[PDB]
RNA sequence: CAUGAGGUGGCAAGAAAUGGGCUACAUUUUCUACCCCAGAAACGAUAGCCCUUAUGAAAUAAGGGUCGAAGGUGGAUUUAG
């Protein structure tokens, strides 16, 4: 007689959540957003936030400067494919007055631009 | 003999490759269309960088100014004191 | 709708929090979809839309057979063993190319 | 005479680190590699891509982080997290440091359609390792 | 620590065979200690072999124009270390393959996982 | 924005090789097969014989990915001899050695 | 700058809690001046505070032996346990018949597209088929280039279909569908 | 309006000389089996011409056929271990 056991089957994260069980916080080291530099180190709560401002300023940065040349980043090199890597587009693709541009600027939130073409 | 040859017919057309006896300069086409060609290989279309995404994002960066290359500083002053003199 | 899918964002943004760990950075990671999928198989995605292992070496339903006897039609099992030889092509363009030798040969 | 990747001796006063120091028979006898990446092992197919994603990269930093990072780069590769760790002085100020961090984090995020992680170590001074 | 008792009995693989492959025999051992230290308080039997080194190695001129006669040789150090295991579950395969994938080393690893799965005739 | 007009006029041929690859494959094999008439094998030799003569794969020349080199090339990093040395002797290539045995 | 970490932490604390992840090196996190390098002539070892070759370092810190274990502890819900299948290979050939092959290759970069993973070889054996007397001799007329006369193994194998799951179906199909005709006896078997 | 760019077609032939390799001028050799206890001779083109094949859009390479050159161990000098 076997007693072959039936497969537990998990998600991609339950490990990972077993694995920040395992490391509960550290009570003498920073939050890791921050860097671990000494000289990088945010000695004030008014300097960390305006370290955490900096960074997501550069990542808007990066954001508007790759939303405005998406051609710089079509080629996909990821399997598999990466919706919130590829680059959003803004730009009103549907030009003839139509419902289906209507739908596409609305979903672009171009409140002017849908008043003038409604 | 003739029985070890349908042996060899009924092998093929129990595994998938060519039934009937055919020489090798149409297994040369069965194989052809094995095998993708030279021109599909992804080494061969993929060999050589596009360079365009490459070369023009840094000439997008540079001119906004969040990346400096030195090599094109020097072209720059080089090129700025050519039309001064020549 | 729309206040649905706002009350979604506005949900995430006020239980989104600091990163505080590197494991937390992979879980986020792994939620986006920028972390691998793992353990890997080789073949995350990579369905070709469930052929299941006839469409791909099986080719008489798209051969359309012929008077059998005809060298057409042994060209046809040259080429119907080649492609199904083929690994890298999918069951489309193994069609696709079967019908670019019909159409051809009905063109002669 | 060999000159591939040797500093030469000027009179005794050149500072020069480790890596620049030692010379490419050393090459991890001594020094080690700069960029870790399983493609140059003997069985993989995209080494070449590897190879120019690493010149990309390399030159990339170095026109991003201008005047600031004061020797190579280490470019490690494990899975489908790049580590670009460096080693840049402390003469700018931090706002910038971690804009840029930013900048490059996401910029190769996009670029290379990987995770991409800024590891940065600040330093005083370019360190010395001998006098040449 | 969710866990999701589903259905179905076991996929029962014997002999994964992990061959771990790379530059650095400090690496590689290392990694043999890690792993066989994790195994033995999983509970599973692991076992150790090494497969010996190939090395690749090709020659390059050394001048730019002329001199063919001195020449500059290259070679590859391929370092394999065999880390055979036998009698483990399907989730544990999981688990444990998981983890050590997860802890792979950079740029010096590659790990060819040759996995056994038994299963029934039909 | 490349290195030069040869390596240019190199991935055209490459682009449009790979494009034109699929029916010089299929009539390559109506080539070289033994199962049809001469004469319908000649209707073919003509038609591929106006194929255009930039994506036949005999034109392909592996040059070297980061400097346009035609002769010294080594195909598994695509680099040229001499910033293959370059490249491994400032170490940022891994696991090559200076070979000594 | 600040007084580091290095000198700030003490003893009896949590290093799976310094460093949970695979990182390079920090030395200001370290808490151990390592020195690397080829010393000069009069010198020492150079210092920790600022090595390239130690952040160039595989950096084996975040797994240490008490991590592991603690690790595990975590890790021991995802594991059942084996039945009596015993350590004897004809035991579990008894049990368990047919042994496929379907394996793996992880690369590390941006794709994960290993073709040549896709690989699928099945090796049975005639003594626990138990049902071919005729039907091995047929069997064997059928694959020739198999089976080799020290062991009763068949390796069939397939590299013909891109998926894994699709290559086992092969596997499988060729098991039947030879079972099958080697089962299915011939109008010309007598002259033989 | 060029010395830049693109397309198509040709360029790589010896009255001669020379550097370096390869094969020989055979008897410790040649052919065959064997891979070193036999049998039989009692020589030498990887050149020329023809056929076929490989790859290629379009032949250089490979095999077979054909042929049966000059050549009789090379002066002065010199190479390498």
């Amino acid at each position: 007689e076997v007693v072959i056991p039936k497969k537990k089957t998990w998600d991609k994260v339950a490990v990972l959540q077993a694995l920040a069980s395992t490391v509960n916080r550290d009570t003498t080291a920073v939050p890791y957003v921050f860097q671990d530099d000494p000289y990088l180190m945010p000695a004030s709560s008014l300097e960390s936030r305006s370290f955490l401002l900096a960074k997501k300023s550069g990542e808007n940065v990066a954001k508007f400067i790759i939303n405005s040349y998406p051609k710089y980043f079509q080629k996909d090199i990821a399997e598999p494919h990466i919706p919130c890597l590829m680059p959003e587009y803004f730009e009103p693709q549907i030009k003839d007055i139509s419902e289906a541009a209507l739908k596409e600027r609305i979903e672009l939130r171009k409140v002017k631009a849908s008043v003038d073409m409604f | 003999s003739e029985y070890a040859f349908r042996m060899s017919r009924l092998s093929a057309r129990l595994f998938g490759e060519v039934t009937r006896p055919t020489n090798s300069k149409s297994m040369k086409v069965v194989k052809l269309f094995s095998e993708l060609p030279l021109a599909k290989k992804k080494e061969t279309y993929d060999w050589y960088p596009n360079h365009h995404t490459y070369a023009e994002l840094m000439q997008t960066l540079r001119f906004l100014g969040l990346y400096r290359d030195e090599h094109q500083d020097f072209m720059d002053e080089q090129k700025r004191l050519k039309k001064l003199r020549g | 709708s729309l206040w649905d899918v706002e009350f979604a964002k506005q949900l995430a943004t006020v239980n989104e929090q600091p990163l505080q760990n590197g494991f937390e950075e992979l879980i986020q990671w792994t939620k986006e979809g920028k972390l691998w999928e793992f353990p890997i198989n080789n073949e995350a995605g990579f369905d070709d839309d469930g052929s299941e292992f006839h469409e791909h070496i099986f080719l008489e339903k798209h051969l359309e057979s012929f008077p059998k006897q005809g060298p057409i039609r042994h060209f046809m099992e040259l080429v119907t063993c080649g492609l199904s030889k083929n690994p890298y092509l999918s069951v489309k363009q193994k069609v696709e190319h079967i019908e670019w030798f019909r159409n051809y040969f009905n063109e002669k | 005479k060999n000159r591939a990747a040797r500093v030469r001796v000027s009179k005794g006063d050149k500072p020069v680190t480790y890596e620049e120091a030692h010379a490419p028979h050393y090459i991890a006898h001594r020094k080690g590699w700069l960029s870790l990446h399983t493609g140059n092992l003997d069985g993989e197919d995209h080494a070449a891509e590897r190879t120019v994603e690493d010149v990309f990269l390399r030159k990339f930093m170095w026109g991003t982080f201008p005047g600031c990072l004061a020797d190579q780069l280490v470019l490690k590769r494990r899975g489908n997290q790049l580590e670009i760790c460096a080693v840049v002085l402390r003469q700018l100020s931090p706002h910038k440091y971690y804009f840029l961090v930013g900048y490059s984090e996401t910029l190769l995020s996009y670029f290379y359609k990987c995770p991409v992680r800024l590891h940065l170590q600040t330093v005083p001074s370019k360190v010395v390792y001998k006098y040449l | 620590p969710v866990v999701t008792i589903s259905d179905e009995p076991d996929i029962l693989y014997k002999r994964l065979s992990v061959l771990v492959k790379g530059h650095d025999k400090a690496v590689l051992d290392s990694y043999e200690y890690f792993a066989v230290l994790a195994a033995k308080e999983l509970g599973i039997s692991i076992k150790v072999h090494e497969p010996p080194r190939k090395i690749e190695r090709f020659t390059l001129l050394q001048s730019v124009h002329i001199y063919k006669k001195h020449r500059v040789q290259y070679e590859m150090r391929t370092l394999y270390r065999c880390l055979e295991l036998e009698h483990l579950t399907g989730s544990t395969a999981d688990v444990y393959l998981e983890y050590i994938q997860r802890n792979l080393p950079e740029g010096v690893a590659m790990e060819v996982t040759k996995t056994q799965l038994e299963q029934l005739p039909e | 924005h490349y290195v030069d007009w040869r390596m240019w006029r190199d991935v055209k041929r490459r682009k449009m090789a790979y494009e034109y690859a699929d029916e010089r494959l299929r009539i390559n094999s109506l080539r070289k097969n033994t199962i049809l008439p001469k004469i319908l094998q000649d209707v073919a030799d003509e038609e591929i014989a106006a194929l255009p003569r930039d994506s036949c794969p005999v034109r392909i020349r592996n040059r070297c990915v980061m400097t346009s080199r035609p002769r010294g090339v080594k195909r598994r990093w695509r680099l040229s001899r001499i910033v293959f040395r370059h490249l491994a002797d400032h170490g940022q290539l891994s696991g090559i050695q200076r070979a000594t045995w | 700058a600040l007084p580091p970490r290095t000198e700030k932490m003490a003893v009896d604390q949590d290093w799976p809690s310094v460093y949970p992840v695979a990182a390079p090196f920090k030395p200001s996190a370290v808490p151990l001046p390592v020195r690397m390098g080829y010393p000069v002539k009069k010198g020492v070892p150079m210092a920790k505070e600022g090595n390239l070759e130690l952040l160039k370092i595989p950096n084996f810190l975040h797994l240490t032996p008490v991590a592991i274990k603690k690790h595990c502890e975590a890790l021991k819900d995802f594991c059942t346990e084996w039945p009596a299948a015993l350590d004897s290979d004809e035991k579990c050939e008894k049990h368990f018949p047919i042994e496929i092959d379907s394996t793996d290759y992880v690369s590390s970069g941006p794709s994960v597209r290993n073709p040549r993973a896709r690989v699928v070889v099945l090796r049975v054996k005639l003594s626990s088929l138990n049902l071919d007397d005729h039907a091995k001799k047929k069997l064997i007329k059928l694959v020739g280039e198999r089976y080799c006369k020290t062991t009763d193994v068949l390796t069939i194998k397939t590299d013909r279909c891109p998926l894994r799951r699709q290559n086992y179906d092969y596997a499988v199909y060729l098991l039947t569908v030879l079972y099958h005709e080697s089962w299915n006896t011939e109008e010309w078997e007598k002259s033989k």
